[PDB]
């Protein structure tokens, strides 16, 4: 077993920045998906205009 | 109708009697939503890369 | 600005030490190191900073707990200033000034939800597109938040 530096905090730092880098990026697809869903329902209905 | 409407499985909207008119709206909810078509792809190239 | 040694000094804080002079020594070097600058108001020094031409970065930038009541009184000129910035961004090929003013333009709706209206009279959503491809990673990467976040606030 190597000795390892101090670097443990760095590995906590990184961590900590990653976990929202991470969600704030995703929770957003869920959103984006039932709006694109919701326009493409409006344009059938506006399909029947006559 | 509109508020019996909800009770019940439904959803609503609303759209412009005259005909050119439904056209223009058409166009207007037509011309924005091929960001929303890419904006996916690109968080998933995000994602996976 | 080349320190950020703010991880360190809670890192050394909570760590082993038997002496009794280092440990209110650490205290007070974080004491003045964070309140000197972090504890510092930022419109004055956003009007210098971007009328001088030069932008980076700086615990103005990025920190948020201190932006409750900046963007009221960022609308003093309807946004004159900033619309401007935005126009010389358009007009410019400094990666991190592309990125450190959509970063404030994502900070408008992260705090201020109504000025919805004037970033879409802005039209710079199709030059965010654009954005989407630059070469820099860095910079389609601030772009890809601030146009989700955008789309995605828009509604709510």
């Amino acid at each position: 077993v190597p000795p390892s530096g101090s670097v443990i905090d760095d590995y906590v730092r990184n961590a900590s920045y990653l976990e929202e880098r991470l969600i704030q990026m995703e929770d957003a697809t869920d959103q984006i998906e039932v709006q694109k869903n919701d326009l493409e329902q409006y344009r059938f209905i506006l399909q029947s205009g006559d | 109708i509109r508020k019996i409407a909800e009770s019940l499985d439904a959803n609503l909207y609303d759209v412009d009697s005259s005909n050119e008119g439904r056209s223009q709206q058409l166009a207007k909810v037509n011309k924005n939503l091929s960001d929303l078509y890419t904006v996916l792809k690109t968080t998933s190239t995000t994602l996976e890369s | 600005l080349l320190g950020n040694a703010l991880p360190t000094v809670q890192s050394l804080s909570e760590r082993k030490y038997s002496d009794e002079e280092l440990r209110q020594d650490i205290s007070n070097l974080k004491e003045i190191l964070e309140n000197e600058y972090q504890e510092l108001t930022s419109f004055d020094e956003y009007s210098s900073e971007l009328k001088s031409g030069r932008l980076e970065w700086s615990p103005v930038h990025k920190s948020e707990k201190f932006w409750r009541e900046n963007a009221v009184r960022l609308n003093e000129k309807n946004y004159e200033l900033l619309k401007i910035l935005t126009k010389l961004l358009e007009v410019s090929d400094d990666p991190q000034v592309l990125a450190v003013a959509a970063h404030d333009v994502g900070e408008y709706v992260r705090h201020y939800p109504r000025g919805k209206r004037v970033i879409e009279q802005l039209g710079g959503k199709q030059l965010v597109m654009n954005h989407m491809h630059h070469e820099d990673q860095q910079v389609r990467y601030n772009a890809l938040l601030a146009v989700q976040k955008l789309m995605v606030h828009n509604w709510e």
